[PDB]
RNA sequence: UGAAAUUUUAGUACCUGUGAAGAUGCAGGUUACCCGCGACAGGACGGAAAGACCCCAUGGAGCUUUACUGUAGUUUGAUAU
RNA sequence: GUAUGAGUAGCGAAAGACAGGUGAGAAUCCUGUCCACCGUAUGACUAAGGUUUCCUGGGGAAGGCUCGUCCGCCCAGGGUUAGUCGGGACCUAAGCCGAGGCCGAUAGGCGUAGGCGAUGGACAACAGGUUGAUAUUCCUGUACCAGUUGUUUUUGUUUGAGCAAUGGAGGGACGCAGUAGGCUAAGGAAUGCAUGCGAUUGGAAGUGCAUGUCCAAGCAAUGAGUCUUGAGUAGAGUUAAAUGCUUUACUCUUUAAGGACAAGUUGUGACGGGGAGCGAAAUAGUAGCGAAGUUCCUGACGUCACACUGCCAAGAAAAGCUUCUAGUGAGAAAACAACUGCCCGUACCGUAAACCGACACAGGUAGUCGAGGAGAGUAUCCUAAGGUGAGCGAGCGAACUCUCGUUAAGGAACUCGGCAAAAUGACCCCGUAACUUCGGGAGAAGGGGUGCUGACUUCGGUCAGCCGCAGUGAAUAGGCCCAAGCGACUGUUUAUCAAAAACACAGGUCUCUGCAAAAUCGUAAGAUGAAGUAUAGGGGCUGACGCCUGCCCGGUGCUGGAA
RNA sequence: CCCAUGUCCAGGUUGAAGGUGCGGUAAAACGCACUGGAGGACCGAACCCACGUACGUUGAAAAGUGCGGGGAUGAGGUGUG
């Protein structure tokens, strides 16, 4: 659950943080950690590509497996463990061969359940199947949009999309933002919904906070100079004083859409929503 | 008041050293340039 | 290098003195010469057997004449210690 | 022991007047023996900086935009693959 | 080049005095005595940087803000010793280079394999002595690490000991905060011990005074303690294999047992070394000699040890190393003796006169140690070890300027403005408002106590007495209150005239983005975003929190439409 | 500004969550003690900073010093690469 801190300091008031019940242990698995360096929104350029990004804490990588690819095998689910990199809780699961992997949290996890993947699966939270066997209606994550590549959608905290029907080759899927795509229908994808659905309602509280995630400051392009951002200048607080607001590089900032017009996907997205 | 100048051996030599001059071909200029010129020193 | 040429020359010196007292020899080698290689060279040249050589680089001591500034040549110093029931060396 | 800014040459008063219109230096008159030392800062339109204010130059630069003319990108069509 | 200003400004934070010596010449150089200064440093070590400035003997042209017989200066000689210390022959991070390769008017850009790259990991020696100058480097003593030869002793030679992967594994291997415990340094006291001395200024042979009051690494024995369940069965894996390792179910065990660690202690190292002090000539305090080394108190975030606990922001890699087989294998292992072990750095300065500041410059310069009394303390004052007296002085004691002390009566009348100064200041006790988001406000405010000596104390007091103008008697320590505007808050900002109401901020909201995402760097390749996936990421605005956020879509943008 | 890897923050003070005990109830909430040790928490050295003022202003210094001043476990300081 969310804990509410009192406000002893002006600092911590009005934070909140969760609680991390469901967190079973906080020793993460040697064989599966990786390290990571924070780029800071740096490329290989070392130019700053993305702003607002960089300091904060150090992590190390947990090596998630999206491809849910080994269907021989039962996974016990040993352990729910906090990540560091992902807004969601991931398990640590052994496989009765012995292979230890990391998986996705999805709610409702319980350490002991044994999950499978596989055409064959259950229709069990936590198993994995290939989209074509996930009867209409279900509740899935962790899906991928090619055979093999492994999950890429629905894998943020509380998310979760819902097969609709099938067709052709493909699946009808409706996915988290309310957009409705088809999906070819070999890809796979767990059943259940994302854990730690309760992240959206924590307050962060400080800015020191978000310095510890990773967030610089955002400075307002209408407190800049002309130079530096199109809003900059002008004598005093100022208001917009263009056709629309920009970005810093111009691009309007207010409901002008960005996807490419000549998307190869465009055959595949049903309706739009975002 | 700190200074400008904070003198490194080592960092002398990565950015102004010999080898780093021969590395890009518009350090070997610089270094045609000064024996041109004649310099008893061409580099740091 | 030839071990002829690997010795140059002794060292004498109000230290190097003290250290003949007690049986250890101060010469002048190249530059390039490891101390394996000048045991080998002392005991070819004077035929008696050395304990340990412990070698050291003298830096080039910056000097000038007149108008003109320069550097004397960089040297290499080792101490070479013989054994007791070892002949002696005689400069 | 030992600098510096400044400095056309100076045996370098006051008043009233004159004058490029605000004079140590010009006119009339007055005062004043020669050379210094310790102090003050009224003046030398004192020194320092070829005024930044103001105006001018068919000068410069940074910035803005529905100024003019272009243009990177973005997009649309034809065409080749 | 030389004047003027002008023999003028200045001679760069601070205490020196005198005697003696040296010498042509002395405030300035040497010696001595007293005095003074620093002492969480102005002491002791080190890294960088400097690069001979180090030592010895000479010199006084120039440099030194004076002088100079002297110097970090000039002249001549001399000085840096490593298997163990730091680096290399070990490992890797960020980053960099990059066979082929990708991309690109040229040049080139990018990048795989593979490498380089410490500030990190790994890794065998310490104590004392010695020189004018080096020392974990030389010497004495006592070790350890890797390896070679040889003697001896055991055991194996292809039903084969042993070694052993570039391969399978284990391990290395890691954050922050919080106290608590152990141990040792460190510190203190003693009518503990040892040595020396008896004062003349009135008193003291004693509970007087001064000084000292202990030693490695290694080896052996142990050890405060710390962590950890341990077996068995049946499977499944670990590209081949494995007795290793991972793992699934099932039994038994789990106040334990077994196992893994461990500061430190004792002994030996030590018939050695240090040590108050005594102290030689033939010329010093130097050879040399050399006593005691107890008890008690305090006691470390130094070490056990990131051990334990808690927390969210979730805290490197690789090698070394240990195992496993695969392979390889006729030699192996032990003890002993002798022997081998390369390159680079090693001087000296180093909170500075030797480094960065043009200077022998009131500035800046990472890390370690950093004592005593009072004290919470590394604050503060005075001191120990130790270091230093600041590279112009002698007079005089005017104005004026600066820095500082005191000031009758008044007490902000000053002034743009209480600017500056004054006042408050430590600890203990009593007591403490509006308002409030219930946390605060709050050290609100306003008061009281503080020294010394006895007595008694439950040890914190209390009672009694004494002294002064005054008892945190010095130094170091908040002035407070009422109210309004702005900004919620801690933060950030114009290095060098603005620290703020400006920026940020948590929160709010809008909008873009379905993943080769949008966005951005780039001609491209390739990157960041992100090894993230709409509870995510980018952009615009607003800015804690509380109550709220009205009307207008005609115009301009955006979005949709498609006749 | 950022990356990787080290390192620094004397000494005091306050007392969040949680936990235990006792009350309380059908069980609770809740109350009182104790324990516990949170914080861009408090006071304050080193350290970092630079608010006021005097002086300096051919400076000791091309930005400082004296006296005060703010932060001082963090959005912290700082070293190396
Ligand atoms: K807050
Ligand atoms: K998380
Ligand atoms: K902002
Ligand atoms: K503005
Ligand atoms: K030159
Ligand atoms: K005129
Ligand atoms: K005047
Ligand atoms: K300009
Ligand atoms: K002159
Ligand atoms: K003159
Ligand atoms: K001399
Ligand atoms: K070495
Ligand atoms: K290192
Ligand atoms: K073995
Ligand atoms: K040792
Ligand atoms: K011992
Ligand atoms: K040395
Ligand atoms: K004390
Ligand atoms: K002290
Ligand atoms: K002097
Ligand atoms: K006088
Ligand atoms: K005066
Ligand atoms: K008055
Ligand atoms: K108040
Ligand atoms: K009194
Ligand atoms: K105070
Ligand atoms: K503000
Ligand atoms: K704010
Ligand atoms: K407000
Ligand atoms: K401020
Ligand atoms: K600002
Ligand atoms: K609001
Ligand atoms: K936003
Ligand atoms: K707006
Ligand atoms: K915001
Ligand atoms: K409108
Ligand atoms: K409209
Ligand atoms: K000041
Ligand atoms: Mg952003
Ligand atoms: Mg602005
Ligand atoms: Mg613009
Ligand atoms: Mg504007
Ligand atoms: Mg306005
Ligand atoms: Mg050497
Ligand atoms: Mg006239
Ligand atoms: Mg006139
Ligand atoms: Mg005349
Ligand atoms: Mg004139
Ligand atoms: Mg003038
Ligand atoms: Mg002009
Ligand atoms: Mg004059
Ligand atoms: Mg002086
Ligand atoms: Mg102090
Ligand atoms: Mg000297
Ligand atoms: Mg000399
Ligand atoms: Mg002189
Ligand atoms: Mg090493
Ligand atoms: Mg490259
Ligand atoms: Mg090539
Ligand atoms: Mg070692
Ligand atoms: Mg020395
Ligand atoms: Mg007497
Ligand atoms: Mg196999
Ligand atoms: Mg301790
Ligand atoms: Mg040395
Ligand atoms: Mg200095
Ligand atoms: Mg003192
Ligand atoms: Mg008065
Ligand atoms: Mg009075
Ligand atoms: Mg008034
Ligand atoms: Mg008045
Ligand atoms: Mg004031
Ligand atoms: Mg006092
Ligand atoms: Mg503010
Ligand atoms: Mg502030
Ligand atoms: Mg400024
Ligand atoms: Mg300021
Ligand atoms: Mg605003
Ligand atoms: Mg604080
Ligand atoms: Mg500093
Ligand atoms: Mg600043
Ligand atoms: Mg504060
Ligand atoms: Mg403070």
């Amino acid at each position: 659950a969310i804990k509410k801190y009192k406000p002893t300091t002006n600092g911590r008031r009005n934070m909140t943080s969760s609680d991390f019940a469901e967190i079973t242990t906080s020793t993460p698995e040697k064989s599966l950690l990786q390290p990571l360096k924070n780029n800071a929104g740096r490329n290989n350029n070392g130019r700053i590509t993305v702003r607002h990004q960089g300091g904060g804490h150090k992590r190390q990588y947990r090596v998630i497996d999206f491809k849910r690819n080994k269907d021989n095998v039962a996974a016990v689910v040993k352990t729910i463990e906090y990540d560091p990199n992902r807004s969601a809780n991931i398990a640590l699961v052994h496989y009765e061969d012995g292979v230890k992997a990391y998986i996705l949290a999805p709610k409702g996890l319980e350490v002991g359940m044994r999950l499978v993947s596989g055409p064959e699966a259950d229709i069990k939270v936590g198993n994995a199947l290939p989209l074509e066997n996930i009867p209409v209606g279900t509740v899935i994550h962790n899906i991928e949009m090619k055979p093999g590549k492994g999950g890429q959608l629905i894998r943020s905290a509380g998310t979760s999309a819902q097969v609709l029907g099938k067709e052709g080759k493909y699946v009808l899927i409706r996915l988290n933002s309310g957009e409705v795509r088809m999906i070819l229908a070999t890809c796979r994808a767990t059943i259940g919904s994302v854990g730690n659905e309760q992240h959206e309602l924590i307050n962060i509280g400080k800015a020191g906070r978000s310095r510890w995630m990773r967030k610089r400051p955002t400075v307002r392009g209408s407190v800049m100079n002309p130079n530096d951002h199109p809003h900059g200048g002008g004598e005093g607080k100022t208001p917009i004083g263009r056709k629309a607001p920009v970005s810093p590089w111009g691009q309007p900032a207010i409901g002008y859409k960005t996807r490419n017009k000549k998307a190869k996907s465009d055959k595949l997205i049903v309706r739009r929503r975002t | 008041m700190k200074r400008t100048y904070q003198p490194n051996k080592r960092k002398r030599q990565k950015v102004h050293g010999f080898r780093k001059r021969m590395s890009t071909k518009n350090g070997r200029r610089v270094l045609a340039s000064r024996r041109r010129k004649g310099r008893k020193v061409i580099s740091a | 290098m030839e071990l002829l040429d690997v010795i140059k020359r002794p060292v004498i010196t109000e230290k190097s003195m003290l250290a003949m007292d007690e049986k250890k020899y101060t010469f002048e080698v190249d530059t390039r010469a490891n101390k394996t290689l000048v045991k080998q060279a002392v005991e070819s040249a004077f035929d008696v057997k050395v304990a340990n050589v412990n070698i050291l680089n003298v830096r080039p001591k910056f000097k000038r004449m007149g108008k003109y500034a320069g550097y004397t040549k960089k040297r290499r110093k080792a101490i070479v210690t013989l054994t007791e029931d070892s002949k002696e060396i005689q400069l």
